[PDB]
C-alpha cells in the first residue's frame, strides 16, 4: 500500500512536513523541537553529513562545504543567466557537468564528491522523511511535495526526480498557493469566495487568484518569479555593509566566505526583527581578520535597499486580475503566505494596492503551504476524514513553438487547467524527409528568443515520401503535476509506421538516477 | 489517480444540485480526465448533457460506459430513453435542409445570379476537393490552367494533373450521368476513377488494384472480393432502400461505403466525393462543398465510422450541404 503519506514543503530556505492523521492536519518537528527545518546540506572535514539545523549551525566555521538555495539551480542550465550570476554570490563550488550545474565539496579526508542539485534536496527531503518516519514509528515511502506555482517543465521534473532518490514516491506536486488555499478553507464552507493568495518565501514569489466553494478550488490564474524573495532582501542588506565596511577600513571582505556567511546570517537575523522592531543591531565579533562588525540597520533603511524589489511583487496581482478578467471589489479575502509577507512594507504595498482592505488573518504565513500538502497527502492517501478535495488547478507558462521567423506560436495558453491535452498536426519540408524537428517553448512574449527553451524534439522514423505528404499528429499532454509529456502518432493512411521522438533535455535519465538513488541508501 | 476522480464525480453532483452547472461542467471533465473508464462519471455526465437537451452528446457517453461496463443498468435504461430523441433531432434537421433546398431551386434556372455562382462554384469545388488532400494550387491558378490552358510554372506537374483530371471527371458526370435515367454501374465507376487519375497516373487509372494495401487501422477488403463488394455496393445502390433514404443520408452512406471498400490504390476519396455530389444532384440537391479548411473533421468522422459510428459522417455530410445551401441563398 501507499502507507502514510506526509505532505512535504520543500522549501528554497525552509522545508517542513506534515501529516493528515486521525482526523486532523499537524505539523511533524524534527529531532531539535522546530516545526520547520532550513534547506542546509553540509559536509564536515570529519567526514559527518548534516542536514537541517545542524547544517546551517555550522555554516561561518564552514561555508565551502556547506550547500543551501538548491532550489535556485535545480533545472536549470550551467548557461542560464541566474545561475551564472548566483555562483558568484554562493559560498561552496559549482561546476558544469552535462550542461547542468553541479555542486562540488569536500567529504573529509581529501575526497570531493560532486553532487546534482537533485541529490541536494534529496537529501533535505530525506531529512523531512525521517523527520515524519520518527514522528509515525514507521516507513514513509509516499509524499505530497510543494513547488512553486510558477516552476517550469524541468524544474518540476527536478524536484519529482528529488523525491525519487530520496526513497519517496511523489504522489504529486502541488503548487505553493493552492496548497495555501487548501489550508485555507480547510475550517470554512461558506459558499463560492474569490481567494487571492499572496505567497513569498524565501527564493520564490507566487500569486494565484483561485475561486473556492466547499472544497473546489479552481485557479483561474496565476504569476509570479522563481527568483524573488527573502535571499535577495538579504542580500540588497549585504552589499549595502560590504561597501560601508570597506569605506570605514579600507578592506574588501568580498572574497572572504567566512566573513560574508557570517554578515547573511546577522542579516537575515535583523530582518526577522525589523518586521516588529524599527532598528536592528548587527555585531560579529572577529568578522574579518580579528576586528569586529558593529552598525544598527533600520527598518527604514531595509525598505530603502528593497523598494524596488518590494514594489514589484504588484505586477503579479495586477496580471492575475486581468487575466481573469476580476477586478478588486471582486476579491473577498487576501491570503498572506510566506515569510517574507511578515514585512510590514509588503503588507503596506498589498494592503493599498486593495484600497486598506485588511488580509484574512488566522494561518500561520510560515506553514500555510505545509498544511495544504499535508491535507492533500491526506486525500491522496484515501482518508476517512478528508471529504472531496478537488484541485483545478492550471499551467503557469504558455507552451508554443517556434515557427520559421522566431514567432511563438502559442498550443497551450497560460492559465488552462491541468491535465489538458493539445494535438496539431506537422508534416515535412524536404522530399523523403526522415525527421521532423520541433522545438517548445516557455513564455509570453511574442519571439521565442525571449521565451524559455523546453526543448527540443526530433520526429524519427519517418518513411520516404515527398513533402507535404507524410501527416504526424503530435500530442502535448501536461499532466496533473504540471509536467508536459510529447507523443507522435502517423495520421495518415496506409501502413502504420512508428514514430519514435528523441530531445535535447538532457535531463537525468533513469540509469543516472538509480546510481543516485544507491549512493543515497549508503547513509 | 482514479481515486480522485469519485471526489470530482460527487462535487460535480454537488454543483448540479445548486444550479452551478458550468461548474459541474468542469467538475465531470475532471473527473473523467483522472479516470477516463469511471462507469459513473460516464453515465452522470450523460445525465446532465441530457439535462441540456444535448442527446448527442448524451448517448455517446452511455455508449461509452457500457463499452466497459455492458450491464449497467442506469445506462441501459437511459440510453434506450435517449435513442429516439436521436433519431428525431437528426430528422429535424432534415426537414430545414428540405425547407432550404426546395427553396434555392424554386427560383428558375435562367437567373443570372445563380448562374453566376454556379459557374465560379464548378472550380471552388475543383479547388476543395484537391486542397483537402494537399494540393497548393489556388483557385485563380486552377481557373488558369482549365481556362487558358496554359500550365503555372513554380507549380508541380502532378498538382496540375490532378485538377486537370478532375476537370474531365466533373464535365463527364455532369453531361453524361446527371441527367441519365438507368441505373448506376461498376464501368461509370471505373469511368470516373479513370477520368481523375488519368493525367496523373495513367496506368492505374480505371481499374481496381489488385493488391492488399492498408488504410490507417482500417483493413479495406482483400483484392479477390474488391470486385464482389464493387457489385454489391452498386446493387445498394439503385436500390428501393436506398431510395428510401433521405438524399443527404443516401449520399453520404455511399461516400462512406466507396471509402470503406477503398477499391482503388488513389484517388478514392476524389472519386467518392464526386459520386456523392452525383446523387445529389439527381436528387435535385445542388452538389455540396466540403470545404479545405474541414480536413480534421473530415478525418473524424471518418475514423468515427471506421469505428462503429457513421452518424457523425452523416451529420457532417447534412452540416456541408447546409453550409452550401446557405451560401446560394446569399445571392438573392
Ligand atoms: N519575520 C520575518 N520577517 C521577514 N522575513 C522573514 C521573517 N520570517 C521569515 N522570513 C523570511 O522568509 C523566508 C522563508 O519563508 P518561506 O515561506 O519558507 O520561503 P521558502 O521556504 O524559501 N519557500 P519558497 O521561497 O517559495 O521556495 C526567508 O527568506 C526568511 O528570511
Ligand atoms: C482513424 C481512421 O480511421 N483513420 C483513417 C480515416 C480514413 C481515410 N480514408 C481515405 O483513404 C484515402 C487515402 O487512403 P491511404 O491508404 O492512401 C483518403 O481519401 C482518405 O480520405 N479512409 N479512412
Ligand atoms: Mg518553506
Ligand atoms: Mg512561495
Amino acid at each position: 500500500g501507499s502507507g502514510t503519506v506526509v505532505g512535504i514543503d520543500l522549501g528554497t530556505t525552509y522545508s517542513c512536513v506534515g501529516v493528515f492523521k486521525n482526523g486532523r492536519v499537524e505539523i511533524i518537528a524534527n529531532d531539535q523541537g522546530n516545526r520547520i527545518t532550513p534547506s542546509y546540506v553540509a559536509f564536515t572535514p570529519e567526514g559527518e553529513r548534516l542536514i537541517g539545523d545542524a547544517a546551517k549551525n555550522q555554516l561561518t566555521s564552514n561555508p565551502e562545504n556547506t550547500v543551501f538555495d538548491a532550489k535556485r539551480l535545480i533545472g536549470r542550465t550551467w548557461n542560464d543567466p541566474s545561475v551564472q550570476q548566483d555562483i558568484k554570490f554562493l559560498p561552496f563550488k559549482v561546476v558544469e557537468k552535462k550542461t547542468k550545474p553541479y555542486i562540488q565539496v569536500d567529504i573529509g579526508g581529501g575526497q570531493t564528491k560532486t553532487f546534482a542539485p537533485e541529490e541536494i534536496s534529496a537529501m533535505v527531503l530525506t531529512k523531512m522523511k525521517e523527520t515524519a518516519e520518527a514522528y509515525l514509528g514507521k516507513k514513509v515511502t509516499h509524499a505530497v511535495v510543494t513547488v512553486p506555482a510558477y516552476f517550469n517543465d524541468a524544474q518540476r521534473q527536478a524536484t519529482k526526480d528529488a523525491g525519487t532518490i530520496a526513497g519517496l514516491n511523489v504522489m504529486r506536486i502541488i503548487n505553493e498557493p493552492t496548497a495555501a488555499a487548501i489550508a485555507y478553507g480547510l475550517d470554512k464552507r461558506e459558499g463560492e469566495k474569490n481567494i487571492l493568495v499572496f505567497d513569498l518565501g524565501g527564493g520564490a514569489f507566487d500569486v494565484s487568484l483561485l475561486t473556492i466553494d466547499n472544497g473546489v478550488f479552481e485557479v483561474v490564474a496565476t504569476n509570479g518569479d522563481t527568483h524573488l524573495g527573502g535571499e535577495d532582501f538579504d542580500q540588497r542588506v549585504m552589499e549595502h555593509f560590504i561597501k560601508l565596511y570597506k569605506k570605514k577600513t579600507g578592506k574588501d571582505v568580498r572574497k572572504d566566505n567566512r566573513a560574508v556567511q557570517k554578515l547573511r546570517r546577522e542579516v537575515e537575523k535583523a530582518k526577522r526583527a525589523l518586521s516588529s522592531q524599527h532598528q536592528a543591531r548587527i555585531e560579529i565579533e572577529s568578522f574579518y581578520e580579528g576586528e569586529d562588525f558593529s552598525e544598527t540597520l533600520t527598518r527604514a533603511k531595509f525598505e530603502e535597499l528593497n523598494m524596488d524589489l518590494f514594489r514589484s511583487t504588484m505586477k503579479p496581482v495586477q496580471k492575475v486580475l486581468e487575466d481573469s478578467d476580476l477586478k478588486k471589489s471582486d476579491i473577498d479575502e487576501i491570503v498572506l503566505v510566506g515569510g517574507s509577507t511578515r514585512i510590514p512594507k509588503i503588507q503596506q504595498l498589498v494592503k493599498e494596492f486593495f484600497n486598506g482592505k485588511e488580509p484574512s488573518r488566522g494561518i500561520n504565513p510560515d506553514e500555510a503551504v505545509a498544511y495544504g500538502a499535508a491535507v492533500q497527502a491526506g486525500v491522496l492517501s484515501g482518508d476517512q476524514d478528508t471529504g472531496d478535495l478537488v484541485l483545478l488547478d492550471v499551467c503557469p507558462l504558455t507552451l508554443g513553438i517556434e515557427t520559421v521567423g522566431g514567432v511563438m506560436t502559442k498550443l497551450i495558453p497560460r492559465n488552462t487547467v491541468v491535465p489538458t491535452k493539445k494535438s496539431q498536426i506537422f508534416s515535412t519540408a524536404s522530399d523523403n524527409q526522415p525527421t521532423v524537428t520541433i522545438k517548445v517553448y516557455e513564455g509570453e512574449r511574442p519571439l521565442t528568443k525571449d521565451n524559455h527553451l523546453l526543448g527540443t524534439f526530433d520526429l524519427t522514423g519517418i518513411p520516404p515520401a515527398p513533402r507535404g505528404v507524410p501527416q504526424i499528429e503530435v500530442t502535448f499532454e501536461i499532466d496533473v503535476n504540471g509536467i508536459l509529456r510529447v507523443t507522435a502518432e502517423d495520421k495518415g493512411t496506409g501502413n502504420k509506421n512508428k514514430i519514435t521522438i528523441t530531445n535535447d533535455q538532457n535531463r537525468l535519465t533513469p540509469e543516472e538516477i538509480e546510481r543516485m538513488v544507491n549512493d543515497a541508501e549508503k547513509f | 489517480g482514479k481515486l480522485e476522480a469519485r471526489a470530482a464525480l460527487n462535487q460535480a453532483l454537488e454543483m448540479k444540485r445548486q444550479g452551478k452547472r458550468e461548474k459541474a461542467q468542469k467538475l465531470f471533465m475532471h473527473a473523467l480526465k483522472m479516470d477516463p473508464d469511471f462507469v459513473d462519471a460516464l453515465t452522470e455526465f450523460g445525465i446532465f448533457s441530457e439535462e441540456d437537451k444535448d442527446i448527442i452528446q448524451a448517448d455517446y457517453l452511455y455508449t461509452r460506459a457500457l463499452a466497459i461496463s455492458p450491464y449497467h443498468e442506469k445506462a441501459l435504461v437511459n440510453r434506450d430513453r435517449a435513442l429516439p430523441l436521436v433519431e428525431e433531432i437528426d430528422q429535424r434537421y432534415f426537414s430545414i435542409i428540405d425547407s432550404k433546398v426546395k427553396k434555392v431551386m424554386s427560383i428558375p434556372k435562367g437567373n443570372s445570379a445563380l448562374r453566376r455562382v454556379m459557374e465560379e462554384t464548378y472550380y471552388h469545388h475543383i479547388y476543395h476537393t484537391v486542397a483537402i488532400g494537399g494540393n497548393t494550387l489556388t483557385l485563380s491558378e486552377i481557373r488558369h490552367i482549365l481556362e487558358t490552358r496554359y500550365a503555372v510554372p513554380g507549380k508541380s506537374d502532378e498538382e496540375q494533373n490532378e485538377v486537370i483530371g478532375m476537370h474531365a471527371a466533373m464535365k463527364y458526370i455532369n453531361t453524361t450521368l446527371v441527367s441519365r435515367i438507368g441505373s448506376v454501374t461498376i464501368s461509370d465507376v471505373l469511368e470516373i476513377h479513370r477520368r481523375v487519375l488519368g493525367y496523373v497516373d495513367p496506368v492505374e487509372a480505371g481499374r481496381f488494384r489488385t493488391t492488399q494495401v492498408l488504410v490507417g487501422h482500417h483493413i479495406p477488403p482483400h483484392p479477390q472480393d474488391v470486385e464482389k463488394q464493387m457489385q454489391e455496393f452498386v446493387q445498394w445502390l439503385n436500390s428501393e432502400e436506398a431510395m428510401n433514404l433521405h438524399p443527404v443520408e443516401f449520399a453520404a452512406l455511399a461516400h462512406y461505403k466507396l471509402v470503406y471498400i477503398h477499391p482503388f490504390i488513389d484517388g478514392n476519396g476524389r472519386t467518392s466525393r464526386l459520386l456523392m455530389n452525383l446523387i445529389l444532384m439527381q436528387a435535385g440537391y445542388p452538389p455540396i462543398t466540403i470545404r479545405k479548411e474541414q480536413r480534421s473533421d473530415y478525418y473524424h468522422v471518418l475514423c468515427a465510422a471506421n469505428e462503429g459510428d457513421v452518424r457523425p459522417f452523416i451529420r457532417f455530410i447534412a452540416k456541408c450541404t447546409e453550409t452550401t445551401l446557405d451560401t446560394l441563398l446569399f445571392a438573392t
